[PDB]
């Protein structure tokens, strides 16, 4: 054990950087957070339709390998962090 | 809704 949980794979590194993650190792709590920042500030969300993120043409949407999910349905979100998240 | 609302609601 340690106090740091997960390592990210480079790819979603990259996404943790580009929302002002520092370091590069995490608790969940710190990869969800900034998961979401990068999100909100890269305007992913649909203005309209708030629980939809387009992801299509992103970094995020090819990890995710998909064009779009619901954060009302996350379970694509949790396949690609169980893929992109390597446990310490 | 809100994006950071619904968000939050998200478990680890």
């Amino acid at each position: 054990i340690q106090i740091n949980q997960v390592r990210p794979k480079l790819p979603l590194l990259k996404i943790l950087h580009a929302a002002g993650a520092q370091g590069e190792m995490f608790t969940v709590k710190e990869v969800m957070h900034y998961l979401g920042q990068y999100i909100m500030v890269k305007q992913l969300y649909d203005q309209q339709e708030q629980h939809m993120v387009y992801c299509g043409g992103d970094l995020l949407g090819e990890l995710l390998g998909r064009q779009s999910f619901s954060v009302k349905d996350p379970s694509p979100l949790y396949d690609m962090l169980r893929k992109n998240l390597v446990t310490l | 809704e809100t994006f950071s609302d619904l968000w939050k609601l998200l478990p680890e």
